[PDB]
DNA sequence: AAAAAAAAAAAAAAAAAAAAAAAAAA
DNA sequence: TTTTTTTTTTTTTTTTTTTTTTTTTT
């Protein structure tokens, strides 16, 4: 995803992953993360990071084969951003396993 | 209960003396758990909501409330069960027509589509009231 | 951002969201000329609206 | 017209649980 | 070099206290 250095917009139907981007992008800064602010209004906060690394989607239901979760096992995520000045640019960059 | 059956082999005084001290402190600080659980009816049950498939009957997704969610989930199924709540409330609950049918929402669709927007009134209409908006010029 | 009086910001974007949910469009239109008259960088989401 | 009993909401505090970072040992 | 142990800080939950208003009786 680019962003064009005079102001951009995101926008699309509901349930799409649009916070899910900017939370992606919030972490790598604070010290303590709240995720999903907005939503309530500013007040509480809903998720954590191992059901990101995991991608859960709903709470699902009972049994045992837990097929409301994505990935299983072994995993590799990272994350990285860029920023641009004049010329020299840096880049802030996570990796988890 | 463990009580009761000791004064059965009593047939015992302290017996008589523990039950009804057990008995006279439930009936002090009603505001706490324990009282609520020994002596109100309501407070002997729990409550889920499940979604099932039209065709069929399978159980999709569980849930005990409305974490985790997005925006517009959260809005869709409060504004949901509450209207069904509204509707079971009122007069037929003890079956017949309701007698006095409306209802007002306030900023309505302030966080929603227009897709979940045009199924918050199908529904509303289905369930047989009638309603006034107040919206801003959104 | 500038503790100082030396101005001259070296982090200089901000981010929102679920931006003019409750508001009309001079609300809009006024916030959005405030944000720009210090000289920010920003970022806007919205459900299509 | 004035005095007393009752009930619902707001606020402070104590107890409990959990996760991250440094020190120490095989 | 890898592993375990310990401490520290942050968050949530439940209990109790306090206040204001309403209704009734004299
Ligand atoms: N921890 C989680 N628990 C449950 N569902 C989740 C979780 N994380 C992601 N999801 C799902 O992933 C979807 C992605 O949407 P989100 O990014 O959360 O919200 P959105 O797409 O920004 O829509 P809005 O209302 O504009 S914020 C959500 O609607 C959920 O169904
Ligand atoms: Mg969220």
């Amino acid at each position: 995803a680019e962003i064009d250095p005079s102001g951009t917009a995101v926008i699309g139907p509901t349930g799409s992953g649009k916070t899910t981007l900017v939370d992606a992008l919030m972490t790598l800064l604070c010290a303590n993360p709240r995720y999903n602010l907005a939503s309530t209004g500013g007040h509480e906060s809903d998720r954590d990071l191992v059901s990101y690394v995991r991608g859960v989607t709903g709470p699902g239901d009972g049994g045992v084969e837990q097929s409301h979760i994505a990935r299983q096992g072994k995993t590799v995520t990272a994350i990285a951003a860029t920023l641009e000045r004049d010329g020299a640019q840096v880049r802030l960059g996570a990796v988890l396993w | 209960q463990h009580a009761q059956r000791q004064l059965n082999s009593a047939r015992h005084y302290k017996a008589l003396q523990a039950l009804v001290g057990l008995l006279k402190d439930a009936c002090e600080h009603s505001r706490n758990q324990g009282a609520k659980a020994l002596l109100d009816p309501r407070f002997r049950l729990e409550f889920a909501v499940s979604v099932i498939d039209r065709e069929g009957n399978n159980l999709i997704e569980t849930r005990t409330g409305s974490q985790g969610g997005s925006g517009g989930e959260k809005e869709i199924i409060a504004s949901y069960v509450l209207t069904a709540s509204l509707s079971y409330a009122l007069c037929p609950d003890g079956s017949s027509r309701p007698l006095f049918g409306t209802i007002v929402l306030d900023q309505a669709f302030s966080r929603s589509s227009h897709a979940v927007a045009g199924r918050i009134i199908a529904a509303l209409r289905e369930f047989g009231l009638h309603a006034v908006f107040i919206t801003p010029n959104k």
